[PDB]
Formats: C-alpha cells, sequence, structure tokens
C-alpha cells in the first residue's frame, strides 16, 4: 500500500530558493524514479523533474531535484522563485507500476505581508431543527498564503463524517477566504457539547468552541 | 507533433461499468506504453492499467477486480474499462505516453487532454436555505458577519445576492462544496458593523436556475 504525499502549503518569497517535499509511507522511494510534474491553474500537467535529477528541453536549469533513502523522501527545489512559478506541483513514484501521486502542493510567492486570519464560527440556527438537520458553519477570511486544513472536532474528538473543503477564491483586496464544512444532523447536535473549527494556517492555528 | 486524444460518455451511474478508448498520433505502441490515469476531486492523479503494442498488460492491485485495457493495433488505439462504478471513482481520465523497458516506463513525454466522467444518480432539487446567526457580541474587531447557507441542490450554479445588491460591503460568494449524497451546498455571509447591527434588514436572495428555485431568508442578530 504504497502512497504519496505532499505539503498543503509553503510560505517563501520571491528571491529566495523553496523545497517541496513527497514522502513514502509503505515500501522504498528509492525503488522506483520520481518524477515531478507543474500544473500552473487551468492547465494539463507537465513534468519538471525527470529521471529523478534531469529537467526537460525548454525548462530553465534552475528546476532541481533529489532523492533521499535515509527517510523516503523526494525534494522539489526551486533556486530563483519567480513570481510565474505559481503552479501545483505533483510528485510521481512507482507502486509496480502505479502511477500514485500526493496530495498536492501549493507554492505562493509573497508579495504581501503575511496576515494572520480571522475565524467565525456559527452553531446551526433554531430554523434548522425544525427542518431536521444540522451544520457548523466556519468562515476563514482575510489570510494570506490562502492554503489551510481543517479539522472537525466531537467533544474534543476528531470526526471527518461531512468534510467538505473547497478552494478559497480571489478576494477584492487580494486576499483568500477559507471553506470548511461539517454536514451533521439534529440528534448529534443536540448529542454532544463542545464544537470548534480550527485551521492551521502556516505555523501558527486559531480556534473558537460553539456550544448548543 | 506526437498527439493523444481520450473518449467517451461524460455521465455515469452507480453500479454501472466504465468504458474509455484514448487514440494516438503520430506512432506506432512497439515498445511505447500507454497508462490511463485520473484526477479525482481536489485530489492526485492515479493509474489503473496499461499495455503495449503485443497486449500484454499491469493494473492497478485497488483496481484489479474492475480493469480491462486493450489494445487495438490496426485503427492505432487502446481502450479503458472500469467495470463496477461507485461513488469513489469520480474523476478526469487521462491517456499518456510512454516510453519504457520491461514493463515501467522510463519516459512521459506528453498527455492527453482528459475526458470527464461523472458518477452520480442524484436528481435535481432545490435548495434548502439557512440563515445563520453570530454571536451578536461586540467581538474583538467591531466586525458583525450575517448570512445564509444554501445546501441540498443540483446541480450547478447557484449565485446568493443581498438586500438585491443594495449592500456590497462585506457581500462574499464562494464556489460550492460536494455532499457525498449527490448534493452541493454553498456560503453566503456579510460583514456589517457592530454598530450597524439588529435593526438592519438583511435577506439573501438565492438563485437556482436548474430547479427555478428562489427563495427569500431573513437574518437576524440573536434570539
Amino acid at each position: 500500500n504504497f502512497m504519496l504525499t505532499q505539503p498543503h502549503s509553503v510560505s517563501e518569497s520571491p528571491g529566495k530558493t523553496v523545497t517541496i517535499s513527497c514522502t513514502g509511507s509503505s515500501g522504498s522511494i528509492a525503488s522506483n524514479y520520481v518524477q515531478w510534474y507543474q500544473q500552473r491553474p487551468g492547465s494539463a500537467p507537465t513534468t519538471v523533474i525527470y529521471e529523478d535529477n534531469q529537467r526537460p528541453s525548454g525548462v530553465p536549469d534552475r528546476f532541481s531535484g533529489s532523492i533521499d533513502s535515509s527517510s523516503n523522501s523526494a525534494s522539489l527545489t526551486i533556486s530563483g522563485l519567480r513570481t510565474e512559478d505559481e503552479a501545483d506541483y505533483y510528485c510521481q513514484s512507482y507502486d509496480s507500476g502505479i502511477w500514485v501521486f500526493g496530495g498536492g502542493t501549493k507554492l505562493t510567492v509573497l508579495g504581501q505581508p503575511k496576515a494572520a486570519p480571522s475565524v467565525t464560527l456559527f452553531p446551526p440556527s433554531s430554523e434548522e431543527l425544525q427542518a431536521n438537520k444540522a451544520t457548523l458553519v466556519c468562515l476563514i477570511s482575510d489570510f494570506y498564503p490562502g492554503a489551510v486544513t481543517v479539522a472537525w472536532k466531537a467533544d474534543s474528538s476528531p470526526v471527518k463524517a461531512g468534510v467538505e473543503t473547497t478552494t478559497p477564491s480571489k478576494q477584492s483586496n487580494n486576499k483568500y477566504a477559507a471553506s470548511s464544512y461539517l454536514s451533521l444532523t439534529p440528534e448529534q447536535w443536540k448529542s454532544h457539547r463542545s464544537y470548534s473549527c480550527q485551521v492551521t494556517h502556516e505555523g501558527s492555528t486559531v480556534e473558537k468552541t460553539v456550544a448548543p | 507533433q506526437v498527439q493523444l486524444v481520450e473518449w467517451g460518455a461524460g455521465l455515469l451511474k452507480p453500479s454501472e461499468t466504465l468504458s474509455l478508448t484514448c487514440a494516438v498520433y503520430g506512432g506506432s505502441f512497439s515498445g511505447y506504453y500507454w497508462s490511463w490515469i485520473r484526477q479525482p476531486p481536489g485530489k492526485g492523479l492515479e493509474w489503473i492499467g496499461l499495455i503495449n503494442h503485443s497486449g500484454s498488460t499491469n493494473y492497478n492491485p485497488s483496481l484489479k477486480s474492475r480493469v480491462t485495457i486493450s489494445l487495438d493495433t490496426s485503427k492505432n488505439q487502446f481502450s479503458l474499462k472500469l467495470t463496477s462504478v461507485t461513488a469513489a471513482d469520480t474523476a478526469v481520465y487521462y491517456c499518456a505516453r510512454g516510453l519504457g523497458i520491461f514493463g515501467v516506463v522510463t519516459l512521459s513525454d506528453v498527455w492527453g487532454q482528459g475526458t470527464t466522467v461523472t458518477v452520480s444518480s442524484a436528481s435535481t432539487k432545490g435548495p434548502s436555505v439557512f440563515p445563520l446567526a453570530p454571536s451578536s457580541k461586540s467581538t474583538s474587531g467591531g466586525t458583525a458577519a450575517l448570512g445564509c447557507l444554501v445546501k441540498d441542490y443540483f446541480p450547478e450554479p447557484v449565485t446568493v445576492s443581498w438586500n438585491s445588491g443594495a449592500l456590497t460591503s462585506g457581500v462574499h460568494t464562494f464556489p460550492a462544496v460536494l455532499q457525498s449524497s449527490g448534493l452541493y451546498s454553498l456560503s453566503s455571509v456579510v460583514t456589517v458593523p457592530s454598530s450597524s447591527l439588529g435593526t438592519q434588514t438583511y435577506i439573501c436572495n438565492v438563485n437556482h436556475k436548474p430547479s427555478n428555485t428562489k427563495v427569500d431568508k431573513k437574518v437576524e442578530p440573536k434570539s
């Protein structure tokens, strides 16, 4: 059961050198080549790292890759981090020939100062009990870079019943707004005592608690 | 100019078999490998089955019981067959070039455009509009977020307005989310100032053209 994983986001300003990781789980990545694909939004995948250290014709040589067999991780390196590098980065490994991929990596160029997100939470309204429905509302906005992960809680315990996270879109002020929603039932709303929503923005996370 | 195309039906039902085929341009299959790769929604690509000119195949262990890839060397194509399609099978399917040796592809230069396959059996439905009330307290920042929640509709799209467009300060529409049961959901909120809260009217007007659903809901601070 070999699988690939990619970091959700990395923050780095242009002019620096940035790295992107991809670590195997069950097996060894030393048994197959790694191939890295770049996916600018609205475009098909195209290779950037090729046979673990080569690049195809036309790609600048600054796209460097490597294989680390110590912890079974692969690295995508961009030396001259450019504002035109914004794309989706994927890694390749073969599991008896499987063209498996990771979760995806969003690398953004910092042209704006780091923004601490503000999170507002809304428990299901009273008009939802009569409809035999329940759903926690978790709104996050005004943060950059716009890529966070969300984990629901049920009486201080992980739950993944209805996790529905869609991409943050562009705002008016160049910022981004997150999305993550927990679909539920009225019996489950009153069943517990503490509901919360968290977002791991970069390295620090802000959470609030709502109770029925 | 090596080129590739895929084709097939864009809508599939549960418990059905899924059939595809990719065509090659400007070459042969003799020592030229081909893979069928898919993009699950919001996830990375993964592959199911390969073939060469003779007909030997390698399969995905997870989809082994549901994969059949065959070559048609006379007309120069290769076909994807996916039996017993489930909700987890939603993706867009890609055929890619392959050069290699002894079963492992050592070269993937060009990629197909990809064809869209939908796996659902959900009928068209009207949204269930849900207003959401904030804590109605002057928080750390003097911002009051009021809005309505849209759920259980099919298919896209839906746009949410505010006071017939009169309010525009805190209006922020979103893309929709996917409920696993076959329906969708949306979100809308207004970030009104805390001082101007409690007495002013906040109403959202929802539009679902496929279901012809127009619902007006009023949002209140607290009760």
